[PDB]
């Protein structure tokens, strides 16, 4: 049960989109969307794959961001000779999971590229 | 003062090797090569021109990176803790090749930028002791 321009599954609604944005906005895009609105989240296999073959089947082949952002910004970096981090050279600030309408496994980006999406909450 | 074939800065010995490991590989092959010896780390600019340096006189390639001593520990494939809409994460789908969690610097950067790199993919190192 969801609006016209949303498609069901399991109790969720899920929409794609095809403006490109990079992860941040993508997000806060969804928020105003619908109450409750997010970047899709996947905890299932069945619900990835139904999510795939809607944003393919929708915009074909591209890009879609998920709702993880900053996947190893928290994790305990250091270096094999217990030198202190300090100084800091890094390509890229911040990494985030997109995957392709092609098939549902879980790939990383810059949080900073642009991509399609798609949004999602509870019905 | 170091090792014959190895170069000095700051009181410390560095060394390119153009054979490729793995990073785990390289880690403890630079254990065993000097005493001391560990993937490099750079700690200052200085150091980092220095060792940017020291790599581009033997890998002239940008087909592949060259390895650095820092990494993250954790065995997890990420570590942030919840999806954008709040919940936990119950369930992974990851291409392994797809979690990066060691590092390298690029000939297109001048060996400085660090980068994101698969650790089991097999690359030149240096190691520093
Ligand atoms: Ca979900
Ligand atoms: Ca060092």
């Amino acid at each position: 049960d969801c609006p016209s321009d949303w498609s069901s599954y399991e109790g969720h609604c899920y929409k794609p989109f095809n403006e490109p944005k990079n992860w941040a906005d993508a997000e806060n895009f969804c928020t105003q969307q619908h109450t409750g609105s997010h970047l899709v989240s996947f905890q299932s296999t069945e619900e990835a794959d139904f999510v795939v073959k809607l944003a393919f089947q929708t915009f074909d082949y591209g890009i879609f961001w998920m709702g993880l952002s900053k996947i190893w910004n928290q994790c305990n970096w250091q270096w094999s000779n217990a030198a202190m981090l300090k100084y800091t050279d890094w390509a890229e600030e911040s990494y985030c999971v997109y995957f392709k309408s092609t098939n549902n496994k879980w790939r990383s980006i810059t949080c900073r590229m642009i991509a399609n999406f798609v949004c999602e909450f509870q019905a | 003062d170091c090792s014959s074939s190895w170069s000095s800065y700051e009181g410390h010995c560095y060394k390119a090797f153009k054979q490729s490991k793995t990073w785990a590989d390289a880690e403890s092959f630079c254990t065993k090569q000097v005493n001391g010896g560990h993937l490099v780390s750079i700690e200052s600019s200085g150091e980092a021109d220095f060792v940017a340096h020291l790599i581009a006189q033997k890998i002239k390639s940008a087909k592949i990176h060259v390895w650095i001593g820092l990494r993250a520990q954790n065995k997890e494939k990420q570590c942030s803790i919840e999806w954008s809409d709040g919940s936990s994460i119950s369930y992974e789908n990851w291409i392994e090749e797809e979690s990066k969690k060691c590092l390298g610097v690029h000939k297109a950067t001048g060996f400085r930028k660090w980068e994101n790199f698969y650790c089991e993919q097999r690359d030149p190192f240096v190691c520093e002791a």
